[PDB]
């Protein structure tokens, strides 16, 4: 996704 | 990388997530280097992958070397290409547009107190379809839009939301053995008022519903959970996201025998  | 995490996400099937909301416990963590260290927690919406990656961020954040000092500061973010040449903090480029001045982009927060006062963040993020636009909303005061013309990805809605903390250990131990802090500090474990929390993890639907996902609905992310950890906690109202830690002490010792 965006933030991981 | 030198990023740690304590997150959820919830994977949609396609890009038709009109808005989502975070409600933050706010704290101050420490931070071990504070040259380069930072520490943050917030939401991602996002829409795309790779070089096409567009996100929506918001939360909020300690990080010295870009605000001035160690208090926890309300912060955005946003990317069009997979954070490679597009995006930047706050107002620090061309891209989000703030409408009222009310709440101030970089504002200093209120952090909680260790087993007493607690204080939250809540952010409500809306997609406008006459538009494309997203708006955000600071505990219900509109704050300003990430337009759709920054965008390519993200213009109709969003495919991915996530949530929870971030280190960015700038020791080089890869986030794995500094005592830079994620959340208040503690594991989720000690729970409401001593570890930090995420609650209202709620998202739009296609058709303009708000859906409360269960917490099997959400994957999580901690590949450094001896450090940092999260824990669902349900309550009979709304589900809770307990995140953070202490970080690792480094007290490795091995030799070969
Ligand atoms: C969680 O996210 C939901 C969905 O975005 C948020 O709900 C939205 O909240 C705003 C403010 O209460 C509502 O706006 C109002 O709309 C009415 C018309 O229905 C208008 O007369 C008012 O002046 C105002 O603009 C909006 O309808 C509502 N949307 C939905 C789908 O329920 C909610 O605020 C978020 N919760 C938190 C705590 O962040
Ligand atoms: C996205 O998926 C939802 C649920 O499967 C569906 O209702 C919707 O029509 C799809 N497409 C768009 C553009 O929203
Ligand atoms: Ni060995």
């Amino acid at each position: 996704g965006g933030g991981g | 990388t030198n990023h740690q995490y304590a997150v959820i996400a919830y994977f949609y099937g396609n890009a038709s997530l009109q808005g989502a909301n975070a409600t933050i416990n706010i704290w101050e963590p420490n931070l071990k280097n504070p040259n380069g260290d930072f520490s943050l927690t917030q939401i991602w919406i996002s829409a795309g992958s790779g070089s096409s990656l567009n996100t929506i961020e918001a939360g909020w954040q300690v990080y010295p070397g870009r605000t001035g000092d160690s208090q926890p500061r309300f912060f955005i973010y946003w990317t069009a290409d997979g954070y490679t040449s597009t995006g930047c903090y706050d107002l620090t480029c061309p891209g989000f547009v703030q409408t009222n001045n009310y709440y101030a982009i970089g504002m200093a927060l209120q952090p909680s107190v260790y087993g007493g006062q607690q204080y939250e963040l809540n952010e409500s993020i809306q997609r406008d379809p006459a538009t494309g636009n997203w708006w955000l909303y600071l505990w219900g005061t509109v704050v300003g839009y990430w337009p759709a013309s920054i965008y390519n990805s993200i213009t109709n809605g969003a495919d991915t939301v996530e949530w929870g903390g971030e280190i960015y250990d700038s020791s080089g131990t890869g986030g794995f053995h500094t005592t830079t802090q994620m959340g208040s500090g503690h594991f989720p474990t000690e729970g409401y008022g001593k570890a930090s929390y995420v609650r209202d993890l709620q998202c739009v639907d296609t058709y303009g519903n708000v859906i409360s996902p269960t917490a099997n609905s959400f994957q999580g992310i901690a590949p450094a959970p001896n450090c940092y950890n999260y824990q669902f906690q349900q309550g009979s109202s709304e589900l809770y996201l307990f995140y953070g830690g202490p970080g690792c002490q480094a007290i490795a010792h091995h030799h070969h025998h």
